[PDB]
């Protein structure tokens, strides 16, 4: 009954497209404005009732993301929050005090080495608490870091594969 | 006197049982009613 | 009349915490249940074949 989404990747086939609703999908980028060309075009690819929204750090997103005319959603929501770990930590709360997270999509663009001073430990529960609140909701989270030292988080998240 | 204090707890029971049940629900209408977002501010959604 | 109220009241303000840690202590108090004696049926054990 949940719809799927789809990643803004031109000629790729649906078996690493497709996202279900209610998991979680790690995505990280060489560049920052790699990240905001990845984020425009998936907010682009997504269909007309589908429910994105978008949340950026250390700016304005009113300025930042856009939206295609011919194509995608008909509005979406912007949010933004501090640069800092309390932020994506109550991220879950003020969401829910926000937005309904039933079927909708979150995409979360970080500045350039954002993840880096974030512990591993409290990594892998922030992980644990969205997985399970994705589960939960039947919402599915994007995250998109701009980083070049992230060879230990990525060791990281692939041991938190489950 | 005594059936009617009866009643009045067998009305209850049942209605606190439910009550629990929607705790969910009824945590997620108080976040969203009193509103408190302490770090992660909409800035506004966008056409 | 008045007294009637105020016990009526009562009641209510007694047995409403009183569901609400039935409801809130029910999983325990299954799990201490199931201990006791509960009914381990259908799934039966057969032997410790060594």
């Amino acid at each position: 009954v949940d719809p799927v989404f789809s990643i803004g990747i031109s000629s790729l086939w649906d078996e690493l497209r497709h996202m279900p609703a209610g998991g979680v999908w790690w995505f990280n980028v060489d560049r920052h404005e790699d990240a905001i060309s990845l984020a425009n075009q998936t907010i682009a690819s997504q269909a007309e009732t589908a429910h994105v929204a978008v949340i950026s750090m250390d700016s304005d997103p009113a300025k930042i993301f856009q939206l295609d005319d011919s194509q995608g959603p008909e509005k979406i929501k912007l949010f933004s929050m501090l640069n800092h770990e309390k932020g994506l930590y109550y991220l879950t709360r003020d969401l829910q005090c926000s937005i309904d997270p039933h079927n909708y999509l979150f995409i979360l663009v970080c500045a350039n080495n954002a993840w880096q001073n974030i512990p591993a430990e409290r990594l892998r529960s922030w992980l644990d608490k969205m997985n399970k609140w994705s589960r939960l909701n039947h919402c599915s989270l994007l995250v998109i870091n701009p980083g070049n030292n992230n060879d230990k988080q990525f060791s990281l998240l692939l041991e938190e594969y489950r | 006197i005594i059936e009617i204090i009866v009643v009045c707890a067998l009305i209850f029971f049942p209605l606190g049982y439910l009550a629990r049940h929607s705790l969910r629900r009824i945590r997620d209408t108080l976040r969203l009613f009193f509103a408190k977002p302490r770090y992660v501010k909409p800035a506004g959604t966008l056409r």
